[PDB]
């Protein structure tokens, strides 16, 4: 029954590569990433108003 | 086997099996121009999935 208590908490969010690269350092990684298979339609547990 | 009936003559192209006997294949070459169509979407409010 309290939020400080929880453990952990998961939050997705949509975003593309040029916010990633605006912190370079930050993220590694980046050169595997499959960018056509996650797109927004191909993942049904998010929810957004993207067409 | 949508093709005409294949007897022992075949130059060498593809060929199946149709009811016990032996046809021509046939294949799509296909061009898909400008606002041709369009796939329709049955939305449920609130988000877009399908």
């Amino acid at each position: 029954g309290d939020i400080n208590k929880a453990m952990f908490a998961i939050v997705s969010f949509e975003t593309c590569k040029a916010d990633l690269l605006k912190e370079k350092d930050r993220y590694h990684n980046l050169n595997k990433i499959d960018w056509q298979s996650s797109a927004p339609v191909n993942e049904p547990d998010h929810a957004t108003t993207t067409p | 086997g949508a093709g005409a009936q294949a007897t022992g003559a075949n130059p060498g192209y593809r060929t199946s099996m149709v009811s016990g006997q032996e046809h021509y294949d046939v294949y799509p070459m296909l061009v898909v121009g400008d606002d041709s169509f369009t796939s329709i979407g049955f939305q449920t409010d609130g988000k877009s999935l399908k």
